[PDB]
């Protein structure tokens, strides 16, 4: 249910150093040689709290990129729901 | 399907209030009249029609005169639909009031059961105890302070508050009201209480008390101590103090066997028959 | 008094950019030669100007040049804003930086102390260990999300959060940010951090460092491993390490001898002098 696509040839290639403050929220093609990284971790996509209060589960959300947060009350008139993710029926994405 | 025959009841009713409905010669009553009742209505802008039920009576040979008078409160708003385009095809804010009359046969606060709800009866009996005049809300304009508060919406029927869904922008369900106390359309109506017959009775009881509610045009043309035939829509009130009677009463405990787990807000109800009129006449 | 001060300094400035700047004839350099200098920016479009102090020193016999050099930090809006008026009365999204160069007597570190404080200074140095380059703000959308979020505003100066009065609407003070990622006018700055000519320090003691901050069109232009020219403006950050010196260091106890009763927000201040410049030129 998701295809995110690729594009490949965009042509202005900056090497480094002529990044300022006008290319934020751009698009930009960058050169370089890779250093160190770390391992592979997953991030939470799809996201199903449970009410310990009012019994059962609630419902998916999608969120986000990158926010993670923080959906507050409801299905028990709005209240008192300290809510807990739980380690079951949620689907993770990887990140590196 | 149900859709199609409310639609199609509607679109005969256009058809019929189009066409002619004086069948009288020269000498009379000339043609057509309803457009004379429009038009007059125009002159005047006063925002109501009093239609016959004899009229109806005669045309559709009672196909469609069995179709309005069993389930009338299913069918307000197709017609007071069907009659707003007739309005804007021959007229130039608006609030429209169907109020039949001329009807067969008159029954009395005896013959009153239940297997009649929903449908239209013609109710004679004595004005005692008339009440005062005060407004009621029908229109509301309530959404949620986060953010957008603009919602013109439900509450048409008396529930009151509040807005439910597509809420609000956004605070989702069931973020509602606060309501707006300048923002709405207001209309007034009483409530009297109608008592029964003196020459009616069956020998030997008391006389009996039967509520009833204006709407509208009849505010005010009722009389303390004076005879009255009403209009028929007859709905139901919700009733609080009938516990205890003995039952057994229904209850309404929600269902469960969906949700799947990892309170009990089950209620009462109890209910009795009050009345719903709209066309006052005093001839008695 | 002071704003006419301040304004009196100003409308002096527009009048000396404003008139001729060129005294050699024909053989030259020909006249004017600032308008060249608007108008060559306005086919490039590159945003900045170099004006000479030393035409400044020709023209008002040292007058204006008294005036400028002493409170240079009071006077960057009156400046900013009447060289504005000159280019909206000759040129048709401006951010304008007025960086002075060719000044008489160029002054070491240990010639610094703390009164020359907001002046203008010549310092030469050595560049070692050059940072990289950063956004920053100073272009505020900040206010409270009950209900209007749109305000232009403060954190010029850095504070940096947030803004004070004319709250919300309608949530008054000190109800604020929120703030905005998005809607507002960056500019980019690094840190090199100067340290002491060798051929100067007095025998026989060790290198001195100094900090050093550049902004806008004198990014990049630093070299690690180069002697370099700069400018004066010489501001005060606050330090918070200089603790048990010992002092006495001061503290700034509001005062109570208002408010009549029917908490103890106090704090601390230590400085240290850093610097800040705007041109770089890499001659040595």
């Amino acid at each position: 249910s998701e295809i995110h696509v690729r594009i490949s040839d965009f042509p202005t290639i900056y090497s480094l150093r002529e990044l300022r403050e006008s290319n934020l929220s751009s698009l930009v093609r960058v050169t370089g040689v890779v250093t160190r990284r770390t391992g592979v971790f997953p991030q939470l996509k799809y996201v199903k709290f449970n009410c310990l209060k009012c019994g059962s589960i609630l419902g998916p959300f999608f969120q986000d990129s990158n926010e993670e947060i923080r959906i507050s009350f409801c299905t028990n008139c709005k209240s008192k729901g300290p809510f807990r993710v739980n380690g079951e029926k949620t689907v993770y994405r990887n990140y590196q | 399907v149900d859709d199609v025959t409310g639609e199609k009841v509607r679109e005969a009713f256009e058809q019929f209030l189009e066409d002619f409905s004086v069948q009288s010669t020269d000498t009379g009553e000339v043609e057509k009249v309803y457009r004379a009742q429009i038009e007059f209505m125009k002159i005047y802008d006063l925002n109501t029609i009093y239609i016959d039920y004899q009229h109806l009576s005669m045309r559709e040979n009672g196909a469609l005169a069995m179709a309005i008078s069993e389930q009338y409160y299913r069918f307000l708003p197709f017609l007071q639909k069907g009659l707003r385009r007739v309005v804007r095809k021959y007229a130039p804010e608006r609030v429209f009031q169907i109020s039949f009359f001329n009807l067969p046969t008159v029954h009395r606060i005896r013959d009153i059961r239940s297997e009649k709800i929903g449908s239209l009866l013609s109710i004679s009996g004595t004005v005692t105890r008339t009440s005062e005049v005060r407004p009621e809300l029908y229109k509301a304009s309530f959404t949620c302070d986060m953010c957008r508060a603009i919602v013109d919406n439900v509450e048409q029927s008396f529930k009151y508050t509040e807005p439910t869904f597509c809420p609000n922008p956004s605070c989702e369900n069931r973020a509602f009201w606060t309501l707006n106390v300048t923002r709405s359309r207001f209309l007034d109506w009483q409530k009297v209480r109608i008592q029964e017959n003196a020459n009616e009775i069956p020998t030997g009881s008391m006389p009996r008390t039967l509520d009833v509610i204006l709407r509208g045009d009849s505010v005010e043309r009722a009389k303390p101590g004076d005879r009255c035939k009403f209009t028929g829509v007859e709905i139901v009130v919700p009733d609080v103090t009938q516990l205890g009677l003995p039952g057994v009463k229904p209850s309404s405990t929600l269902d469960t066997r969906g949700i799947s787990k990892t309170s009990l807000g089950v209620r009462d109800l109890t209910y009795k028959i009050s009345f719903l009129a709209c066309h006052v006449i005093s001839i008695g």
